[PDB]
């Protein structure tokens, strides 16, 4: 019984042991949202199991690329260095949008975010600050390695 | 005429505080419509249909389905009451008032520069603590007792319009579920919509309404020579026709001789007599099919003393197959002794108001029954039909989950003190929205005194003081008089599946409508 | 009414007219097939790539230097992200699959503090491990039948180990529960024998 | 209002507003329908959009054929539909109780009280009114002179008392010769035919059947005495096979052989009929009538006319049920077991033409158990007066036979029931004391309307009637000729028990539900 | 500034009207039926005038009979339809006296307004009219002076049919009485049921009314398709099937498999049709009348064996031909006819009025059916005489049912006005005023006869009561000239339809009572 409809279930199928998920929500608007959110969650674990490599989420990748590309534009940059320098500022909009939607400090939290990523590239003392992200529930840079914020 | 260089033509854009605080006022508007339809002192609400009909009811589900709204957040609240109507029976009006009150206290925290994800994360922590409180204050029910099950269904129909005929409607709704409780394989099921048909006939009195031990249909006999009163008939259910129809091919017969045309007209009569000889080998009395019966088939069943019914519906054939224990066959030459509906009781073709009705009643152990409703007109008989559907589904929840929650305000106050004592160990920014969920549950004892005209200050101060002690914990609001009576003495008890579905749907309605900060309207689709 | 927050479902239903607007709307549709969750972040980056390049071409800088300058920065960003990863799926084990699942659900309606929806996704992908030739452990996520029903809360979402067919029995005289069943999968209409067009009954 | 915010094109009515809508509309239907209660009521001419005259004063035909668009008037019309569906009369008195149950309750609800307090007094008054109705009913063992006075009461209130003396002999004598030995009388056995022959005061009771179709062959006999009824359901006309076959022939000489052979299966059905006429000793007149529900081709009509067999065609569905009981034969669906046992008998079968429209008459049966009231009204609208009064009178005598007791007449029930609620008014012991008073005053509209339509005073009549009831034990009532209180059980004015029982039940529930309505609104667009 | 009056208690109509009371419903139904009484008052009597009435189909109806006037007038008043349908029932019952219903019931409702506005209400006018109506049916058997019983021949019924003719055809009262006498008496069933359907009127455009005659048989308006138009033997074989062969009913398909079946199929069809036409030529037939179509091969052998073909496309005209020659319509193709043949005297063709007709003229055995061939200058004149002819046929059916007659022309209504007034003076009650007004409704019926003759009706109605001094009972009106000096009606021969007078008083009284019962009118929105 699936709340005034009929639904047929097959248990474990004796050959391959497949899986199916039946979602339960309040109305039909939540069930269409729960289906799209579950399908995007199935695509995350698919790419991790296929390509065994994960990056830290929460703006940790965009903070490290915002400072490495500024040093990359100074080495081999003669006339196209202004486009590489604006490529780093365009990548900073992903941690900038996390501070706007959280109603936190904007020009100080991202400035504190790239302060740890700058010391992880110019001070080779094994600082291990490559996984510094954002804690949007608190408003401070956190370590995404121990917090469990992983993206493919 | 040059076109204007625009983007996203003929659509609207709206964000900010006008959408967060705009969906709250749309939820408060629907909760004020059915606010006078919760207590036992409620009143009916006459509605008008676009077909020309009139729906005069006080049930919270039937009111919101007749309202066409244009607001997008108002369309979400109508689908909430449709979900509560299909899961449980009497779980409708309580969710719309509770979801409007949980969003009423949620609008206060949105003005305090608090993020909506903080209120939802406090709502999900509060939802997990409301389920554990109802399971501690529950009570096991003896489902084998008849007088114990009558007090549960009487508590659900005291709000409705059948509370005046409470001694009759409780015995009808209890016997309807216990007849259709069928179990063939190792799986218990109760189907009170496909097998418990509620038919209404205009005329007579409401006190003469009773649940028949069997089925009934509005069908006359095919021939007047057939019997209209059989003591113990052997009913054979058919699915195919007893006529001669064209095959599923391109058949064409070339007639060159003189004796060929008269032979085909004789082979059409011998084909009908062959399938009529195959159904009389088991010696039946009543032949019931879904398609037409030709007059050549009526002649062979007339001299064999067989009463034939012509055009019984497919849903009525599935209902009589459970009452008489017959098998709906679709081949007259493949009939067996197990396909004969033995054990059927008295069959009588009565007439109720210049129209014949085929009664198949007095069965030994029927697995499907038909509630015969007789009243003044079709207007009030649609009310009793909608109330018996809310009376049979609340008996289905007890037979699948025999636990009772003390209703009438005692359920909401027992959890609101449990959320208050558990909020002392929070010590965070989610402590204050956690307290508002316990204050949002106060709207259910608020409604029981606003409908009867009692005071909401002198009563709620005394009702909140009754739940300060852990011993009693079951004091509710008596909607009949207006004082505070314990629910162990009144007998108002609601099932566990009603109160769990009420709290799970009212929180998740506030979860969906608080994450909405933008609305786009004006685009088309396929 | 469609309540959603995914970058692909919003831009597909939204009507656009500008030719530069259809590029960003079709950019979100490609992220579902290639990756599947990466479909709000691509639209904000690709629009800010045009906002900063507009400030360069207003300084009388030629756009071909901005195009060639973006290719030197895009190929270096893939080079830097492939040499600064932490670890593969051997050290973390099952903790990598749960923590990567909760990051995707945080932007949606199933972002609870618990691990109820996170454990059901990992147990679903790990049960459909379909091997291929040359050592390819494929995980076809389209084989998971995701069904919807307006019922209880989100904590009552069943994880059916098997398959959940969305159909009815039909005739109400069949046993609706069969233990130790033998499934006969077949595709032909079980109706009366109708002759074809070339065959007639004369 | 809240409904105006969600839907701007949705009207609404509030708590004190929706009560004034339902009560003022109930007074609108009360003031119109009170001019036709009883024998002194006035006729109402109802003209539709086409222009036809519907002259009647029954309460069910008045509410349906009235150009009114109101939600309150649609609720009372549905209760009035079931009153004329299962028991006939009691439709005009149904609306007047609802018109007074809402008007007498408005005197208390507007004066501070709650509408639910009045509805609690209606249930306590309905319990005493149901027990008092069982004490005033008179069992008279269903005498045939008692059923005349029952049918005379229901027929006077629909005709000008010159046809009531004629229709009572056509209703009582029709309902007695249908079923015996405690059997439910089926009203489908009485056929109602509309003619135009003589006059409105010429409606007779045919002991057999009157068929509205005649012989379809000019050589058939128009008047047949001592006939044999052969009720058939076969199709004597030419029918083809179900499979599309057609014919194929080579020469023109083989063309005429196929036309002779294609009618062989048709003529085999006709040869079974003409051989049955030779096996019933046809050395006399020995008339034969075949009613034959299905159609007959003119080839078989020419064959049956040469033997002397009258053959009708295209009969009704219930003509194989009424004539089967009247003739005593067996309605056959085939000609494989033809025998003289399935044949009927009638002493006279004749036809008559009224403006190129024949009418077949079958009379002189032994025990028919199926009759036909032959209404011969002059005008088209006068046929609707008699037909709506015959079915009002047939359902009145059908309830008096099924129920074992008879209820008294005009004011012998309603005045005595209202006086019983006054002495039981302090028995409720609560706030519902005024609810029994509103129910007792609402039952007094039946002597008030009958005293108003007759031209007498309204308040001066009700004083003298209640004085003769309080100072005696006889159930006194209203006299529509002198105005003096006269007993209804002695003058021959009776009523049905099921009408007065449903008037206390259908009107009370529909009044307690209307008073508990406070949110009349129109949404759904 | 200016206020208005809204609805009060039951104004719930969506565009409909409502009438209640004596002034809004009862008095307006009287004034509407009063205009229909004044409409047909001019066309009443022998000196009545015609009325050119144009209906919705833009065709002309000119007549003086009030029955066909109301069928073309699209009356929309509901109570006015009650006096129209009451006059239509007079046409269906006896066929004469439809103008009497509009005058008598129009005077009953006119004098009813003089009683409701002076005194007692409709509860005593209805009971007062029904008392005088029952007494009016008791004087009518006492006013019968002659009977249509002795010598039922063409000489005596010519004078008895003059009253129904002269009321619509005043100048042609003598010639139309002889044409209706040679047709009605010739179709007599020898003391049986007289059928009015056995008299047909064939309208032939041409000369005046002096060339009209009655032919013993039937006259059609079709052709022959042959050359056998001169038939003197007249042995008629009637068929209802189409005279073209015998085809099947299901599909019909010729199947050829070899060359012998294709070449012999055309010659085999001609030999099959030749044996069927010659089968009726051996039986002695001369005229073959069919109902359906006729093939070309059927016309080839009809002219070869010299038999005449008659095409009758109408099926009701085919049944009347079987009652003319005494034949039986055969549904099958041509058999050897044993005894179901027809027998006439002369079947020929003639062009009369530039219209080729087929005449089945019976010379010796004249009485089987009759057809009155009318000749007129216009097509509208032939319709008015046909209405006067059909009133003469319906008068002959009245004399078959009841042979009694009452002296008409005003002599009956004055004696009815005198006896009812004697019942009104001896009535000790308040309902005597409606009885005296019932007798004054009979006074207005010879008043309409004097106003159409140009005579002052006050001096006419004064001489009628002066000569009715308890023993005369027969003096009517002499409307042949001014200064009347009115004479007897039995001597002049003005007496017709006692049974017509019996139903006309009963139907007009029940029509006026039915209007007075209407106290409240609820109409709908017309479309
Ligand atoms: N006698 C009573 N005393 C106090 N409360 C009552 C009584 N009867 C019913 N109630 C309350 O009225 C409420 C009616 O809820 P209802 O609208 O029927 O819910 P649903 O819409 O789900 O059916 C119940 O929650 C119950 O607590
Ligand atoms: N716990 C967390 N802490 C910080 N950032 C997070 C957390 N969870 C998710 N995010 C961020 O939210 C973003 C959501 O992106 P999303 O809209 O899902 O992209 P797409 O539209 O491609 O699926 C991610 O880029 C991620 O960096
Ligand atoms: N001859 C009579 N004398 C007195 N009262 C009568 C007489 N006939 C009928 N009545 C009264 O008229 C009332 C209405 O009768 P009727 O019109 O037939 O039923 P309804 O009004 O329900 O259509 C009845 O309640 C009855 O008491
Ligand atoms: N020769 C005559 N002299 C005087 N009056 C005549 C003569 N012939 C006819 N009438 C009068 O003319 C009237 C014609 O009435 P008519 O219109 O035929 O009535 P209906 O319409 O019922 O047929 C008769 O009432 C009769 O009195
Ligand atoms: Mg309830
Ligand atoms: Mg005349």
């Amino acid at each position: 019984r699936i709340c005034d409809d009929e639904l047929i279930l097959i248990k474990n199928t004796k050959a391959r042991t497949s899986a199916s998920i039946i979602l339960r929500g309040a109305n039909d608007f939540m069930c269409d949202e729960m289906e799209r959110s579950l399908h995007d969650a199935l695509c995350v674990v698919k790419r991790v199991l296929e390509s065994k490599s994960v990056v830290p989420g929460g703006g940790a990748v965009e903070a490290a690329l915002s400072i490495y590309l500024e040093n990359y534009a100074t080495s081999m940059g003669s006339r196209e260095q202004l486009a590489i320098a604006e490529f780093a500022r365009s990548l900073l909009v992903i941690p900038n949008t996390l501070a706007v939607n959280a109603a936190q400090d904007s020009t100080d939290l991202v400035a504190k975010l790239r302060a740890f990523h700058n010391e992880a590239q110019v001070n080779p003392e094994r600082k291990n600050l490559k996984w510094i992200g954002l804690d949007l529930s608190n408003g401070k840079p956190r370590d995404n390695k121990q917090a469990g914020v992983f993206e493919p | 005429h040059r076109p204007v260089l625009v983007l996203s033509q003929n659509t609207k854009r709206e964000s900010g505080r006008k959408v967060q605080s705009g969906n709250i006022n749309a939820a408060k508007t629907i909760a004020d419509i059915i606010r006078t339809c919760l207590g036992p002192k409620s009143m009916m609400k006459m509605l008008l249909d676009p077909m020309g009909g009139i729906v005069m009811t006080n049930d919270g589900n039937a009111i919101l389905r007749e309202i066409q709204v244009q607001h997008p957040a108002a369309k979400s609240m109508i689908e909430i009451s449709r979900t509560q109507d299909e899961e449980v029976g009497d779980g409708t009006t309580s969710v719309i008032i509770l979801a409007g009150e949980m969003l009423s206290v949620a609008e206060h925290f949105l003005e305090q520069q608090m993020h909506p994800t903080v209120v939802i994360s406090a709502y999900r922590k509060a939802l997990d603590d409301m389920i554990s409180t109802l399971k501690k204050i529950s009570i096991p029910v003896d489902i084998s007792d008849s007088d114990m099950m009558l007090n549960i269904i009487n508590s659900s129909i005291t709000t409705k319009a059948i509370s005046r005929w409470s001694s009759l409607a409780c015995n009808i709704a209890l016997d309807a579920v216990k007849m259709v409780q069928f179990e063939e394989n190792g799986r218990k099921e109760i189907d009170i919509k496909k097998y418990a048909r509620v038919e209404k006939i205009p005329g007579g009195i409401i006190e003469d309404s009773c649940v028949l031990r069997g089925v009934m249909i509005n069908k006359d006999v095919t021939h007047p020579r057939m019997r209209r009163y059989i003591k113990n008939p052997r009913i054979v259910l058919l699915d195919s026709s007893l006529e001669y129809k064209k095959g599923e091919s391109q058949t064409d017969i070339e007639i060159t001789r003189e004796e060929d045309f008269t032979r085909i007209l004789q082979m059409e009569e011998e084909y009908i007599q062959q399938l009529c000889e195959d159904i009389i080998q088991l010696k039946p009395d009543v032949v019931i099919t879904e398609k037409g019966i030709s007059d050549l088939a009526q002649h062979y069943l007339m001299r064999a003393n067989i009463t034939a019914i012509r055009r019984v519906r497919k849903t009525d054939n599935n209902r009589i197959a459970r009452a008489c224990g017959a098998r709906i066959v679709s081949r007259p030459e493949e009939l067996r002794e197990d396909d004969v509906g033995t054990g059927a009781g008295l069959l009588e073709i009565k007439k109720i108001g210049d129209e014949y009705f085929t009664f198949i009643t007095d069965c030994k152990d029927p697995k499907a029954c038909t509630i015969l409703l007789r009243g003044a007109s079709k207007e009030i008989l649609s009310e009793v039909e909608r109330n018996l559907q809310d009376a049979m589904q609340v008996c289905r929840n007890v037979l699948l989950d025999p636990q009772l929650v003390p209703g009438g305000g005692a359920s909401e106050m027992a959890v609101a003190h449990a959320l208050t004592e558990k909020s002392k160990a929070m010590t965070g920014v989610e402590q204050w929205p956690y307290r508002a969920v316990a204050q949002a549950l106060e709207v259910i004892p608020r409604t029981l005194i606003q409908n009867c005209g009692a005071s909401t200050i002198r009563l709620l101060t005394s009702l909140r003081a009754k739940h300060t002690q852990e011993n009693c914990e079951t004091w509710g609001v008596n909607g009949e008089t207006g004082t505070l009576v314990d629910m162990k003495e009144l007998g108002i008890w609601e099932p566990l599946a009603v109160k769990l579905q009420t709290y799970k749907t009212a929180v998740e309605t506030a979860v969906l409508l608080l994450r909405i900060d933008d609305i786009v309207s004006g685009h088309k689709k396929k | 009414v469609t309540i959603t927050n995914d970058g692909a479902t919003i831009l597909k239903l939204l009507e656009v007219e500008h030719p530069a607007a259809k590029v960003l709307c079709e950019l979100a549709d490609l992220q579902d097939k290639e990756v599947g969750d990466g479909t709000t972040s691509v639209v904000i980056i690709a629009a800010e790539l045009l906002k900063n390049a507009d400030e360069l071409v207003k300084q009388k800088i030629h756009p071909t230097s901005v195009i060639s300058g973006y290719r030197l920065a895009c190929k270096e960003a893939v080079r830097y992200i492939n040499e600064n990863l932490i670890v593969n799926t051997d050290e973390l084990g099952r903790d990598c699959l749960i923590n990567a699942a909760k990051t995707s659900m945080s932007s949606k309606i199933i972002g609870i503090n618990g691990d109820f929806f996170a454990n059901m996704v990992v147990d679903a992908v790990l049960a459909i491990k379909y091997t291929d030739i040359r050592g390819q452990p494929r995980y076809p996520v389209n084989s998971v039948n995701i069904l919807k029903a307006h019922g209880r809360s989100q904590m009552e979402s069943m994880l059916i180990s098997g398959y959940a067919l969305n159909c009815v029995v039909g005739s109400q005289g069949m046993p609706k529960r069969i233990v130790n069943a033998k499934i006969a999968c077949l595709d032909f209409s079980l109706q009366k024998t109708k002759m074809k067009l070339g065959v007639q009954v004369v | 209002a809240a409904v105006k915010t969600l839907n701007p094109k949705a009207e609404v009515a509030r708590a004190q507003a929706a009560l004034a809508v339902n009560i003022s509309a109930a007074r609108g239907l009360q003031d119109v329908l009170r001019t036709n209660l009883g024998p002194k009521g006035t006729m109402k001419m109802l003209v539709s959009g086409a222009g036809d005259i519907k002259l009647t004063k029954d309460g069910n035909v008045l509410l349906h054929e009235m150009q009114i668009q109101h939600p309150t008037a649609s609720l009372i019309a549905k209760v009035a539909t079931a009153q004329d569906d299962i028991t006939g009369d009691g439709t005009t008195s149904n609306v007047l109780i609802i018109g007074e149950l809402l008007k007498q309750a408005d005197l208390y609800i507007s004066e501070g009280l709650h509408p639910r307090i009045i509805t609690e007094g209606f249930e306590a008054a309905k319990e005493k009114a149901l027990q008092f109705l069982e004490e005033v009913k008179v069992s008279r063992e269903m005498d045939r002179e008692t059923l005349i006075d029952v049918a005379r009461t229901s027929l006077r209130t629909k005709v000008h008392a010159e046809l009531a003396d004629v229709l009572t002999e056509a209703v009582v004598d029709s309902i007695l010769a249908i079923k015996k030995q405690d059997e439910p009388i089926d009203l489908f056995m009485i056929e109602i035919m509309e003619m135009k022959h003589k006059s409105e005061t010429d409606t007779s009771l045919i002991r057999g059947l009157v068929l509205d179709h005649g012989a379809r062959h000019p050589d058939m006999k128009k008047r047949v005495e001592d006939a044999y009824i052969l009720t058939c359901n076969v199709s004597l006309e030419y029918e083809k096979t179900e499979v599309n076959s057609g014919f194929f022939y080579k020469s023109a000489e083989e063309r005429e052989k196929l036309v002779k052979a294609e009618r062989k299966f048709i003529e085999d059905r006709v040869k079974k009929i003409i051989e049955l006429k030779r096996k019933v000793c046809g050395d006399s007149d020995k008339g034969f009538v075949v009613i034959n529900q299905k159609g007959i081709d003119p080839f078989s009509l020419d064959a049956l006319s040469k033997e002397g067999i009258v053959a009708l065609r295209r009969a009704k569905r219930r003509n194989m049920e009424r004539l089967t009981l009247a003739c005593g034969g067996v309605a056959l669906n085939s000609f494989d077991d033809l025998s003289p046992d399935c044949l009927g008998h009638a002493g006279l079968v004749y036809e008559y033409t009224l403006g190129e429209e024949k009418f077949t008459f079958i009379e002189k049966c032994n025990n028919p158990r199926s009759v036909t009231l032959l209404i011969k009204g002059p005008n088209k609208h006068t046929l609707t007066q008699i037909k709506d009064a015959v079915r009002d009178g047939l359902r009145a005598v059908k309830n008096a036979i099924d129920d074992g007791c008879v209820v008294p007449g005009a004011g012998a029930v309603e005045v005595a029931m209202a006086e019983a609620l006054i002495k039981h008014k302090p028995s409720v012991k609560g706030r519902a004391q005024l609810g029994v008073q509103a129910f007792a005053d609402a039952l007094l509209i039946i002597p008030k309307v009958l005293a108003q339509n007759s031209g007498f005073d309204l308040q001066e009549t009700l004083v003298k009637i209640q004085a003769e009831h309080s100072e005696s034990g006889q159930l006194v009532g209203v006299d529509l000729n002198t105005g003096e209180p006269m007993v209804a059980a002695e003058v021959g004015v009776w009523d049905n028990y099921c009408v007065k029982k449903q008037l206390l039940h259908s009107c009370t529930v529909i009044a307690t539900n209307i008073l508990l309505v406070d949110e009349i609104m129109r949404a759904g667009m | 500034h200016v206020p208005k009056a809204p609805g009060f208690a039951q104004m719930l109509k969506e565009g409909a009207k409502h009438f209640s009371g004596l002034e809004e419903a009862v008095y307006r139904n009287i004034q509407a039926c009063k205009e229909l009484a004044q409409t047909t008052r001019t066309a009443y009597g022998p000196n009545g005038m015609n009325k050119m009435v144009i209906n919705h189909l833009e065709k002309l109806f000119v007549t003086n009979d009030a029955a066909t006037i109301l069928r073309e007038l699209e009356v929309q008043h509901p109570a006015a339809k009650m006096i129209v349908m009451a006059s239509h029932m007079q046409e269906q019952e006896v066929g004469d006296g439809t103008n009497f219903v509009l005058v008598f019931a129009g005077a009953l409702l006119e004098l009813a307004e003089e009683l409701l506005r002076i005194g007692l209400s409709v509860s005593e006018v209805i009971e007062g009219y029904e008392i005088a109506c029952r007494k009016a049916h008791e004087i009518l058997p006492n006013l019968v002076c002659c009977s249509a019983k002795n010598l039922r021949d063409i000489d005596e019924v010519s004078s008895l049919l003059r009253t129904s003719i002269m009321s619509k055809q005043y100048g042609n009262e003598v010639f139309l009485a002889k044409l209706i006498a040679q047709a009605c008496v010739s179709i007599f069933p020898d003391s049986g049921h007289f059928n009015v359907d056995n008299i047909r009127v064939c309208k032939i455009l041409g000369s005046g009314i002096s060339s009209s005659s009655v032919l013993h048989g039937m006259v059609f308006k079709k052709e022959t398709e042959g050359d056998v138009t001169s038939v003197k033997d007249a042995k008629i074989a009637v068929y209802s099937c189409p005279f073209d062969g015998m085809i099947t009913e299901t599909k019909g398909t010729v199947l050829i498999k070899t060359a012998e079946e294709l070449m012999n199929f055309s010659k085999g069809e001609e030999n099959l049709m030749d044996a069927q036409v010659k089968a009726i030529a051996d039986t002695g037939a001369n005229v073959v009348v069919t109902g359906g179509k006729v093939a070309d091969m059927a016309l080839h052998y009809a002219n070869k064996y010299n038999i005449m073909l008659v095409r009758l496309n109408s099926k009701w005209d085919l049944r009347r031909l079987c009652k003319t020659v005494g034949a039986t319509a055969l549904p099958r193709l041509t058999p050897p006819v044993l005894e179901e043949m027809g027998h006439c005297d002369s079947v020929y063709l003639s062009e009369v009025g530039d219209t080729q007709v087929v005449v089945f003229k019976h010379e010796k055995e004249d009485g089987a059916i009759s057809t009155i061939v009318l000749r007129g200058s216009t097509d509208n004149l032939m319709d008015d005489i046909e209405r006067a002819v059909d009133d003469g046929v319906n008068t002959f059916k009245v004399l078959t049912r009841d042979k009694r007659l009452v002296p008409g022309g005003g002599a009956t209504e004055i004696e009815l006005a005198k006896q009812i007034t004697s019942y009104g003076e001896t009535c000790p009650g308040l309902e005597q005023y409606a009885i005296k007004k019932f007798a004054e409704a009979f006074e207005a019926i010879p008043r309409a006869l004097a106003e159409n003759s140009g005579v002052k009706a006050n001096e006419v109605i004064s001489k009628l009561y002066a000569v009715h001094q308890e023993g005369n009972k027969n003096v009517g009106l002499d409307i042949e000239a001014e200064v009347p000096a009115v004479k007897d009606m039995l001597e002049a021969g003005i007496l017709d339809t006692y049974l017509g007078k019996y139903w006309a008083i009963k139907l007009a009284t029940n029509a006026a009572v039915t209007v007075l019962r209407v106290d409240q009118i609820i109409m709908a929105k017309p479309a």
